[PDB]
């Protein structure tokens, strides 16, 4: 798929990820979730080709909540983002690698930190206080390289990504349909319905 | 297939002074694993005060100072025994470049001398004819290798007054030609030992109001 | 844009106190196939130049030629062509030379690989080296094809560096050129024994000597050689 | 290369040039071509060395391994253990072989194995490069029942030739004589066969 | 690279240069092409440069495990056998190219082996870029009955030759000496032609001249008593 | 889509006086994008260090595989790695992948806890080792790393000496290359003390 | 390289970055992709060098004659015309130069795209280069045409910084340019290294960034 | 460039034409005219590759403008069309052919009725109620052939346009930035700055 | 293709095959090779035949014209002619000539002129797909002023083994004898040249 975005503020993550499917020169759907929880604290948004993205996400979340039930415990997202990360290394040397690049944003409840991990497909890990994958962040980074803080709250992490988004729906020549953003914090992982 | 290019190695280091300039090269031609010469010269006194090295592939390099020399000549019939300025030089070069735009003369040219203010000038060109006015510059094999150290000992970049700690630059002193001369042995030396196409010999031509100089060093024969 | 058919391998040269020396062996060959054996690569242009040649025979006879009405031109209206305004192995290289790059400026090079030796007016020797990309260079020893690779170093020997030249006699200079064609023939697998050497000095003139062949070879130690690694019998 | 096997009265008698090459460059001018698979069974090899080294030390193995349980084997059934090898391993080969030994049985035998595995047995063969400019001198040279001296000068002046033609054939001749009377190595130096 | 190997009386020599280069760019001035097998096999590789060192250091252990088996001193010719059936093996795709000398119970052995698996023997021989040039200087100097003297000034000259004239060799020349009946002697640095003279300039900073934003000590011992 | 260069980033390690210094650059790139200027490429295993170039998958990946190996190493050796061994060590693992090699251009550097003896090598990406005396060079301005090592390196340097003449050289050689830079570490080596300096450098 | 210039109300501001590549090498660190035309008229350079210099140096001996002929300077719409049908003429041969036309003629402040497909725009704003997508991303949110002089500058330096930063193949200075009716006014080199960390303290962006 | 499309009602001809152009990842420009008026009662729309388009188009309207002046007459609509035609066909087969695809609209003032043709780069020319190039096509067609009467008035034809636009906004994954949309009918040629 | 041109004390003689192949297909079993581009000058074409037709008859139309001005041409000026338009056209030409004439003063001369249009003057020449055969046994067997019986056994024994080995070469043997005498044509069929 196309665009996907991150951003880590003060006390949450914010993915946001596009709608669009497109097969051939017909869109399919316009209202596509391109995210997986992975667990009640840890989301991960993906982009790649078709049918991998979803294949890797579901076989991730099956894992993640494997060993949830087994330890009855939430793993790190920093352990999440690593065991994700292994999984891309081994793909990429494998006879069909999966070509899936991830966001994962977490809160991790242990630290009370927010915390956003870029993974692309070759099993490249960066922690980042905002990310992106493909094209996304040719567009968008300079105007988080300028606005972004720290500190900032929800409220502005949210108003920060509408900048972003009005410019990739400027500058891009594709149509991705708007986006589905969703928060994670200490309370858990919600859908922002109006954007 | 034939293949019209070829590579003979080399490399080329000119420097600019307040009131002088320089330009050198190795005296090593190359094919490939093999030595052609140990001695042969690829820097040039062109006439009216004005040095120039061709580098990259000498038959096209040979052929482009030819065609310049050829052009100052012309230049002193056409225009009453005028001297050509070094600014002049660098935009005929230009022409003389483009004019293969589509069958490109395959060389890294460099041209030294002093501008009409007296003062010490370098022009870099490309293969394709963009040029400009520079303080200092290497071309050729070894071009990597050695301008990150002009950049570190020329413009003092990434060189701080000790005591500020980052705040204040250190100060631009021009250097003297025993000074730059200096830094060109240096470079040279530098280069032949971790560049196999670099070695040899080493010559440098001195630009001055008083004419043109020429100083040979040896260099390493492996 | 072609390839080369029929051709001549390395023409090897170097500098001495009084001259210059150069030789060339006299096969054309067909690929692997060893053609014709006697063909002469080193043409001579007056009494002070000789041209070695190696690559593309056809092409090489083309310059034979150009060589031959380059003389014939110098000559007309000229009462000084046997004396002052004779040729010069100076003017016969540049013209050559002019001729190599032009042609692989139209893509349509002369498949060669060409060392002009001789002597100047003023007695100062010249030896100098040009092919089929209009690549030029000078050096005390001069070299083509496998050449390069074998003779250069046995030849640098002798003659390292621009001041070992007055050193260096004509009998030295032929010993070693003469031991260079021995080693080719022990290793260039497009050589012959049969091979053209020329000496061009300043004192004695142009010497040309044909039909020498390669001598005094060590091929006895063979018959102890067996096997490839274990075997004995 | 330039190989050839030869019968005769007496029995066979193994030749070959001694020149190895990289393209033009000559790696070995000394080569030893004619190699021993059992006492009185050689071959002559032709193609990638590497390949016909492998496969003559397989044979060598093979032959050895079998004259310790069933005693001397023939002349065919060392060619047929170098045709298993050449045939069934042929899109991964380049090897161009002549077999040639001697029994008392059966005396001097030769067969030859080109480049997709076939063999053929032969009153004489020639193979490598150096062949192709041999064959009509060699087709209207040989004899049968020809005599030791006569079979040397044969393969002496037909090697001779190859070697004047061929860029890939050169050095000195080696020759293999196999017999009853035991096993014979010769060798011919260019000033020798040059001159013929 | 420029190899050499070259048998006298009573024994064999090898040589080699100590350029290794990664394109046209020197990365070692002086590396030790000279590798052991064992005691007295010693070998010596061009091409691929970490498969001539990979493929020396499995057959020498393999050499050593058989050594201690069988209760005899190791044979150049089972160096020789285990090395080619290894590379035919991988078909050219482990880019050794060796010259292997030693000297055991049978005597004194000189072979070639190339990536392919085929073998060659001789009195004289050259490996590596600069091995026509080398082969140029042995086809000139090289005789029978040579001395142990006359071998090594034979075989350095010949790695001489690859080092003024082939561009993929250079600095100086590494020898190991194998007589029979004798320790085998590794001369590292038998010739330095090929110093580096005096720079013109001391390139040493002023203390400070470099900026800095943060500084920081690192933990390197382990967790502490108490 | 050459892997060595995707995501850009060099290393360079020098000998001093009883002392090493090693050097890396914080740059990690997609090509042209920058991503990162925080990615670190020199890791440490006790008192031996590893700076590892290229492709950044296999150097995190490398460096998650000789944490394991020496954690194993120490836990049966009942010591930790010395440089020498380590320098193997990484060779060998490396060798094992001779067909499907890791993209990676690694550099040790160390100092032997028993002898004293300062020691640095380096590796192609296949396992052959370079011991060096003076330095060693890795990554994308590899090239530009040589020129300023050979002309700016003496013997016997000390500690604070060492720190500006490594420092200089990585500095000027990360801007003549478009993918290293974005900021740059430096690791300064004695016995039984390591200093990290952050240096300040343009971040284009 | 990035390239940028935008209309606006006193004008038209044109800003450069200075750096230049042969692969992963920087072999320029100071290229000037700025040529005055005339008084009243610059032009951009992004692409090949060489064609850039070549052609745009050939526009301005073209727009020289205008001149003599006329009596009067050319305008920008005709000028920007010149050169797009220079690149009409060897279409398809392989050139390589993207360049905005910018002037103050008759019709108030011009500015001009052109590449070398023969493409020809008008516009307010323009970007060229591996780089503007991130100066896009800088105008686009803070561009107005009710910007003072100073703003302006600013929002043209403050736009190629962006890219210098990000993008690996733009950088090493800033030069800025302001078009006005009397003619154009050069702003000055800005070296990168120091705007940046200049930019990073007064403004507080580019937090993520350690200094 | 991207879309371009025709309509042939009652009294008058319209044409929609994108106002995109892209060069690499970023779009350039979102209000880009891709028209030229060829006579006063002869417009053309045109779209293929990027720089030939507007070569081409303004070497016609050279031409034609040439011919008004010499004959002090405007030609048909047919007639222009023939022309341009020719000069497609004649350059397909030419070292580097023009890649140029037009629709003409025209008012026919001597027959008092409207025309369309439809040409592509090749030179083939048909007369339309209703046409387009490219892709356009695909997503419009089953609307027009559905809704299209030849009766229709200019705000029924405007209206059938908004329909195709709109379907080509849902189901196209390329943003073409909108469409300026012109009328050509007897009394000349005409914009409509809202829609 | 089979093709030779030999010298002897009375002057010179061409021979060839007569096989005319497109690919393994015989087109003709009876071509003529052996072509006229004056009285007493011929010549033997391998290679394309269009190209080679094309050339001889441009060089016959030379010669014709040469003749009618300046008298009979040399032997020398008909390959310099052949020469010209094989080098200048060599990028688009295949093709490999034997030229052989008889001259009064200069006798029997025979030049040989392969693909790239270099010329080379020789005692006798061999040319075509099946010369590669019998490089080692005309080495063997060619002298210097043979007569003409022996020149003909010569021919004939050389192009029976060209035949024999090469499957692109075949069918009758034509030969032409140019001597002071005049011209006389030759044929030998199969059944007297296999036998050999
Ligand atoms: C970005 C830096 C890179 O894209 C920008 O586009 C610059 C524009 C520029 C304009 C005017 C003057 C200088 C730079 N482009 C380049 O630097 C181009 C990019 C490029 C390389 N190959 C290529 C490019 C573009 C299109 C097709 C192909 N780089 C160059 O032109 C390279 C070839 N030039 C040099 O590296 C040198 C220059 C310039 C120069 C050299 C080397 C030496 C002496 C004087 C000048
Ligand atoms: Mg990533
Ligand atoms: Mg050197
Ligand atoms: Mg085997
Ligand atoms: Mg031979
Ligand atoms: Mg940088
Ligand atoms: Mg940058």
């Amino acid at each position: 798929m196309d665009i996907i975005l991150g951003i880590r503020v003060q006390d949450s993550v914010i993915l946001a990820s596009s709608k669009a499917v497109t097969r051939g020169i017909s869109v399919l759907k316009d209202s596509d979730d391109k995210t997986r929880q992975l667990s009640p604290h840890t989301l991960m948004s993906f982009a790649g080709e078709a049918g991998d993205t979803v294949q890797f996400a579901e076989y991730i979340q099956a894992n993640i909540q494997l060993y949830s039930i087994r330890e009855d415990y939430e793993l790190s997202p920093q352990a999440v983002s690593s065991f994700v990360r292994q999984e891309l290394a081994k793909s990429i040397r494998s006879r069909r690698p999966y070509q899936v690049n991830v966001l994962i944003g977490g809160y991790d409840k242990k630290k009370n930190k927010p915390e956003l991990y870029q993974i692309d497909y070759l099993g490249t890990k960066v922690e980042l206080p905002y990310g992106a994958h493909g094209y996304s962040g040719f567009y968008t980074f300079s105007l988080l390289d300028h606005h972004y803080r720290p500190d900032m709250t929800t409220e502005e992490g949210l108003d920060l990504l509408k900048l972003c988004v009005q410019e990739l729906e400027k500058r891009m020549p594709m149509d991705f349909k708007g986006v589905i953003v969703k928060i994670v914090d200490k309370d858990g992982i919600r859908q922002v319905d109006d954007f | 297939q034939f293949n019209p290019y070829g590579d003979n190695g080399g490399t080329i280091l000119g420097i600019a002074g307040e009131d002088f300039a320089v330009l050198a090269g190795d005296t090593r031609n190359i094919t490939d694993y093999s030595i052609n010469s140990r001695y042969e010269p690829k820097v040039f006194d062109c006439g009216d005060n004005i040095v120039m090295s061709a580098n990259g592939f000498a038959a096209d390099g040979d052929a482009l100072v030819k065609r310049f020399k050829n052009s100052v000549k012309w230049y002193h019939f056409d225009h009453n025994d005028k001297k050509l300025s070094i600014n002049s030089a660098a935009r005929n070069i230009q022409h003389l470049l483009y004019s293969r735009r589509f069958f490109p003369y395959y060389v890294y040219n460099i041209i030294a001398g002093l501008d009409e203010d007296g003062k010490g000038a370098v022009y870099s060109f490309d293969p394709v004819g963009s040029y400009q006015r520079e303080q200092c510059r290497a071309g050729g094999a070894a071009a990597s290798l050695i301008m990150p150290f002009l950049d570190n000992q020329v413009n003092f970049k990434n060189q701080y007054e000790p005591g500020t700690n980052g705040k204040v630059k250190k100060p631009l002193k021009y250097l003297s030609v025993e000074e730059v001369i200096k830094l060109v042995r240096d470079s040279f030396t530098s280069a032949t030992e971790r560049h196999i196409q670099v070695g040899d010999g080493l010559e440098i031509l001195i630009v001055t109001k008083d004419g043109v100089r020429k100083e040979f060093y040896e260099l390493k024969r492996d | 844009t072609q390839q080369p058919i029929v051709t001549g391998t390395s023409v090897i040269s170097m500098k001495y106190d009084n001259g210059v020396i150069i030789a060339a062996d006299n096969l054309g060959s067909y690929g692997s196939l060893l053609r014709f054996n006697g063909v002469e690569r080193l043409i001579p242009v007056g009494d002070n130049t000789v041209v070695g040649i190696s690559g593309d025979i056809s092409d090489m006879q083309h310059i034979e030629r150009l060589l031959k009405d380059l003389v014939t031109e110098n000559a007309y209206d000229n009462p000084l062509a046997d004396a002052e305004e004779a040729l010069e192995p100076s003017y016969i290289f540049e013209y050559l030379a002019t001729v190599m790059y032009q042609r692989r400026s139209k893509m349509n090079p002369l498949w060669n690989a060409i060392i002009v030796a001789g002597v100047q007016s003023n007695g100062d020797q010249f030896l100098r080296y040009v092919n089929l990309l209009g690549v030029t260079y000078s050096s005390p020893t001069l070299a083509t094809g496998f050449g390069a690779h074998m003779a250069n170093p046995l030849l640098r020997k002798v003659v390292d560096r621009e001041s070992d030249i007055p050193k260096t006699t004509v009998q030295v200079a032929e010993e070693a050129i003469v031991n260079a064609m021995r080693v080719l023939y022990y290793r260039d697998a497009r050589s012959s024994r049969n091979f053209s050497l020329a000496i061009i000095d300043k004192n004695t003139g142009l010497t040309f000597k044909k039909n020498l062949q390669v001598e005094n070879m060590k091929w006895d130690f063979a018959k102890d050689i067996k096997g490839y690694g274990t075997q004995k019998i | 290369t330039s190989i050839m096997a030869v019968t005769f009265k007496d029995g066979v008698i193994l030749g070959a040039d001694s020149r190895t090459t990289t393209g033009a460059y000559i790696a070995n001018r000394v080569t030893d071509k004619l190699t021993r698979v059992h006492d009185k069974i050689w071959c002559c090899r032709s193609g990638s060395a590497a390949d016909t080294q492998a496969i003559a030390d397989i044979v060598q193995y093979h032959l050895e391994l079998y004259t310790s349980q069933y005693g001397t084997p023939s002349t065919e059934t060392a060619a047929s253990v170098f045709k298993e090898l050449c045939y069934e391993n042929k899109d991964n080969l380049t090897a161009g072989i002549i077999v040639a030994g001697y029994d008392d049985k059966n005396k001097g035998e030769v067969y030859t194995i080109p480049l997709g595995g076939s063999v053929h047995k032969l009153p004489y063969a020639i193979a490598g490069s150096g062949s192709t400019f041999i064959y009509g001198y060699c087709d209207k040279n040989f004899r049968e029942n020809m005599s030791k001296e006569e079979t040397v000068d044969f393969i002496k002046h037909s090697l001779s030739q190859a070697i004047k033609w061929d860029g890939s054939s050169g050095g000195v001749i080696r020759m293999v004589v196999l017999t009853a009377a035991g096993v014979e190595r010769l060798i011919f130096y260019p000033d020798e066969y040059e001159q013929l | 690279t420029t190899i050499v190997g070259v048998k006298f009386n009573n024994g064999v020599v090898i040589a080699a240069d100590t350029r290794s280069t990664q394109g046209p760019i020197v990365a070692d001035k002086n590396c030790a092409k000279l590798h052991r097998i064992s005691p007295k096999i010693w070998c010596a590789g061009a091409g691929t440069a970490a498969d001539t060192e990979a493929v020396t250091q499995l057959i020498g252990s393999n050499i050593e495990l058989h050594s201690l088996y069988t209760s005899r001193e190791p044979r150049v010719v089972s160096a020789l056998q285990m090395l080619k059936q290894h590379l035919f093996k991988y078909q050219g795709h482990i880019g050794a190219y060796l010259i292997v000398a030693g000297v055991d119970p049978t005597g004194s052995h000189l072979f070639s082996i190339h990536a392919h698996g085929s073998t060659d023997v001789g009195y004289y021989l050259s490996l590596g870029s600069g091995s026509l040039a080398a082969m140029a200087v042995l086809e000139s100097h090289w005789k029978q009955d040579l001395t142990k003297e006359e071998a090594i000034k034979l075989a350095s000259d010949a790695i001489q030759a690859g080092i003024w004239n082939d561009l993929g060799s250079g600095s100086n020349v590494d020898v190991c000496v194998m007589e029979i009946g004798k320790d085998a002697e590794y001369l590292r640095n038998y010739l330095t032609p090929n110093v580096r003279e005096e720079k013109q300039k001391s390139y040493k900073f002023p203390r400070g001249t470099t900026a800095v934003l943060k500084e920081s000590i690192v933990n390197i011992c382990d967790i502490q008593e108490e | 889509s050459d892997p060595s260069s995707i995501n850009g980033g060099i290393v360079v390690a020098m000998t001093g006086k009883d002392c090493v210094a090693i050097a890396c650059d914080l740059r990690l790139g997609s090509q042209s994008l920058g991503v990162s200027n925080k990615f670190e490429k020199i890791f440490h295993y006790g008192h031996v260090f590893l700076g590892i170039t290229g492709l950044a998958t296999d150097v995190t990946t490398l460096n998650e595989m000789f944490r394991y190996k020496t954690n194993l190493y120490k836990l049966k050796e009942e010591r930790a790695i010395e440089p020498e061994t380590f320098t193997q060590l990484v060779s060998s693992s490396l060798y094992e992948r001779r067909f499907g090699p890791y993209f990676v251009g690694p550099v040790v550097a160390g100092i032997n806890s028993k002898s004293g003896k300062p020691f640095i090598a380096g590796f192609d990406l296949i396992g052959c080792i370079d011991e060096a005396k003076d330095f060693i060079v890795s990554g994308t301005a590899s090239d530009q790393l040589f020129g300023m090592c050979e002309s700016l390196y003496e013997p016997n340097l000390e500690p604070e000496d060492l720190f500006e003449t490594i420092s200089q050289a990585l500095l000027n050689a990360a801007d003549r290359d478009a993918l290293s830079g974005w900021g740059a570490v430096v690791y300064i080596i004695k016995k039984d003390e390591v200093v990290k300096r952050y240096l300040k450098m343009r971040q284009d | 390289t990035t390239t940028l210039a935008f209309k606006f109300q006193h004008g038209v501001i044109a800003a450069v970055d200075s750096r230049a590549s042969a692969g992963s090498y920087i072999s320029a660190l100071r290229m000037n992709k700025v040529i005055e035309i005339n008084p009243y008229l610059l032009g951009t350079m992004s692409g090949c060098a060489a064609d850039c210099q070549y052609w745009e140096r050939l526009l301005a001996k073209e727009c020289r004659l205008y001149y003599l002929r006329n009596g009067e300077r050319i305008s920008v719409s005709a000028a920007s015309k010149l050169l797009s049908n220079m690149m009409c003429q060897y279409r398809g041969m392989g050139l390589s130069m993207g360049s905005m036309i910018c002037g103050w003629d008759k019709k108030g402040p011009g500015l001009y795209y052109v590449d070398e497909h023969g493409t020809r725009l008008s516009g307010n704003m323009f970007s060229t280069g591996s780089g503007n997508t991130y100066a896009y991303g800088v105008l686009d949110s803070n561009y107005k045409w009710d910007l003072s002089v100073e703003d302006a500058l600013y929002l043209g330096k403050r736009s190629i910084l962006a890219a210098a930063h990000r993008d690996a193949y733009s950088g090493g200075s800033v030069n800025l340019y302001h078009v006005t009716e009397d003619g154009w006014i050069y702003h000055g080199n800005h070296d990168v290294g120091e705007l940046f960390w200049k930019v990073k303290e007064e403004e507080g962006s580019f937090n993520n960034v350690i200094g």
